[PDB]
DNA sequence: CCAGTCCGTTAAGGATTGCGCCACAT
DNA sequence: GATGTGGCGCAATCCTTAACGGACTG
């Protein structure tokens, strides 16, 4: 059976080759639109940080 | 013709193949000590090697100013624009980047460069 | 030749492998620290915006 | 000719990359 | 047991680069 064990296992190298290909392009991708996406999230945390820290002091402006 | 065909060619006594750590010193030091010329002299300290190889070897690797970093993306720049300009003017255009041979520039162009 | 021809390469192809396993390696990393801190400020927003909500409730809400 | 320069061209050999054999982790 | 991965060597090929061999200048 070793020719089949080797004409199965040759198959499955290339196989498992074009996945790990792939997933490392996949992955090389995900950094950029990560990197992307974390920069308007911390974007977001500021303005929200902003709106908060207005409304209280708007808040911590009415009289009794 | 014939002179010069066995003067610089048939000397099975010429050595044309690598330099050694040592081979360069020589030329580094000399071409330090007297400057980056007299050539055919400089080469009679240098078993082998005949005046044009050390100039070639000082000019294109032993002399400091010549930069082995990796090529910019302004140089290339500059590279592109003035090969338009002026064509295989390697020399031409060597005046224009810092511390790069015209050898260099021809070699980054000649592959590196070529899209 | 062919003896140091094959020593040498197989120097490069060792060589030029690793190189390769390496940037996939960092790569990976970058993806995970990229995703940590992405869940983290996406935790940070979603707090604020709670925030947000309820205190303008509560405004909305006052006396008159 | 001489001493310097220039430049096209190409051997030399390092960097990649597809293929298949293997060990052995899953 | 059968299948999926990570290594590795081979070879053919991609890529760079050093520097040789004409040719030109003054
Ligand atoms: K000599
Ligand atoms: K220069």
């Amino acid at each position: 059976e070793y020719k089949i064990r080797r004409e199965r296992n040759n198959i499955a190298v290339r196989k498992s080759r074009d996945k790990a290909k792939m997933r490392n392009l996949e992955t090389q991708h995900k950094v950029l639109e990560l990197t992307a996406e974390n920069e308007r999230l911390q974007k977001k945390v500021e303005q929200l940080s902003r709106e908060l820290s207005t409304l209280r002091n708007l808040f911590k402006q009415l009289p009794e | 013709q014939c002179q010069h065909r066995w003067q610089k060619v048939l000397n099975p006594e010429l050595i044309k193949g690598p330099w050694t750590k040592e081979e360069d010193q020589r030329v580094i030091k000399l071409v330090q000590k007297y400057g980056p010329k007299r050539w055919s002299v400089i080469a009679k300290h240098l078993k082998g090697r005949i005046g044009k190889q050390c100039r070639e070897r000082w000019h294109n690797h032993l002399n400091p100013e010549v930069k082995k970093t990796s090529w910019t993306e302004e140089e290339d720049r500059i590279i592109y624009q003035a090969h338009k300009r002026l064509g295989n003017r390697w020399a031409e255009i060597a005046k224009l980047l810092p511390g790069r041979t015209d050898n260099a520039i021809k070699n980054h162009w000649n592959s590196t460069m070529r899209r």
